[PDB]
């Protein structure tokens, strides 16, 4: 159908509704539920756990078989996510990306299929070793691979490690406006590790000044960008309301790649917004419909149309991007 | 078996931690408070898509040398 169903607030659960709608409008994750491909991936025999995935899929199936102006209650799903993640027991407001990390962790767990080399091959081998422990249809969408290059300024050896990632938490490159590209450049900027942040260089056998640099070895099909909208002031968390100018189309991240290879352009399809103060704020979601390409505002039980020129606001907290196809020949 | 891991702070700069694989997450959060002044109950550490939970060790998450933990707070 149209998937324009609202989600009832069960008590400061707008953070949950916001993430649920972003996932509901993640096309391949939604089709995973609607086509019931998750049934073939659920585990059987002893020590199997399936209730979280089953209730998540039933909720997604309910959203995309409902009529317009319908309000769905995700109370049974909340029972399962809080069983898996006890942080969400009760009815206090939570952080949407903390909820996203725990939810995707539980969904992926219940459908899991459970030196001498150049940099590229070492990255490929470290990826295979990760897939020996984590490999699911959900991980096939979100997981990328970060490359961290640490060069000792004394001996010049560049130590490289490859960390998988399900999302990227980007610092706000604070200044009225800041672009998303600026936040990516700060994340990938060379970091001088000196003073008491000098790491141990095993070659030099001592603490040395080193230069650390992030790059992206593998780009995921779904790239989730989490904006670090906080500063710390005397033990008190303070929200950063700085307007971040992120694009709706043609987010080109080829310059942040480990190897200059072009398959790395994204288009926006969902945004999770946090408005208000650091505590007592409110969560909404702007989601592009996969079938029609039209944007809608999801504010708990209320779903209304919106223009694409209304999606980019200062409340954007999590950005959901999908990888575009490489350039067509002729 | 001591190793250096990194924590990406709120500004993007990394701090360096001297740790053992058997070090608990609260031990790691105690060191981050000494350098960043963020109480442990406010810190959230992300690695490979997982949020590090208190009662566990670094080895439980397969955190190796020179890996990077990503520090984030909470919007509520
Ligand atoms: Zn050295």
């Amino acid at each position: 159908a149209q998937g324009l169903a609202g989600l009832r607030n069960l008590g400061n659960t707008c953070f949950m509704n916001s993430i649920l709608q972003c996932l509901s409008n993640t096309r391949e994750l939604r089709d995973y539920c609607l086509q019931r491909l998750y049934m073939r991936d659920l585990h059987h025999g002893s020590n199997a756990h399936t209730a979280l995935v089953e209730e998540f899929a039933k909720l997604i199936q309910t959203i995309w078989t409902s009529s317009p102006n319908d309000v769905v209650s995700p109370s049974e799903f909340k029972t399962q996510i809080q069983r898996y993640a006890p942080r969400f027991v009760g009815y206090n407001q939570q952080d949407a990306q903390e909820f996203l990390r725990f939810l995707l962790d539980g969904l992926h767990n219940e459908v899991n299929r459970v030196d001498h080399l150049p940099d590229d091959e070492k990255g490929r081998q470290m990826w295979r070793k990760y897939l020996e422990r984590e490999d699911s249809r959900i991980g096939d969408l979100f997981v990328g691979q970060l490359k961290s290059s640490l060069t000792c300024t004394d001996c010049g050896y560049c130590s490289t490690v490859f960390d998988p990632f399900w999302d990227l938490s980007l610092p706000i490159a604070k200044y009225p406006e800041v672009t998303l590209m600026d936040c990516m450049r700060l994340f990938t900027k060379e970091d001088v590790l000196d003073g008491d942040e000098k790491p141990t260089c095993c070659r030099c056998r001592g603490r040395k000044r080193c230069i650390k640099k992030f790059s992206i070895q593998r780009f995921p099909k779904i790239l989730v960008l989490h904006l670090k909208r906080f500063s710390e002031s005397r033990i008190r968390t303070s929200k950063l309301t700085t307007f971040v100018n992120f694009p709706l189309r043609d987010l080109d991240l080829r310059e942040f790649a480990s190897e200059n290879t072009n398959h790395a352009v994204y288009n926006l399809y969902a945004v999770s917004n946090h408005s208000g103060t650091t505590m007592g704020g409110h969560y909404t979601a702007y989601c592009r419909s996969p079938g029609t390409g039209e944007w809608h505002t999801f504010n708990d039980s209320s779903v209304t149309p919106m223009s694409s020129s209304q999606v980019r606001t200062s409340d954007a907290y999590l950005l959901f991007y999908e990888l575009a196809s490489p350039p067509s020949r002729m | 078996s001591t190793m250096c891991i990194f924590v990406c702070t709120l500004t993007g700069r990394c701090i360096t931690l001297e740790v053992e694989p058997s070090d608990t997450i609260e031990n790691v959060k105690a060191k981050i408070q000494d350098k960043e002044g963020i109480p442990p109950d406010q810190q959230r550490l992300i690695f490979a898509g997982k949020q590090l939970e208190d009662g566990r060790t670094l080895s439980d998450y397969n955190i190796q040398k020179e890996s990077t933990l990503h520090l984030v707070l909470r919007l509520r």
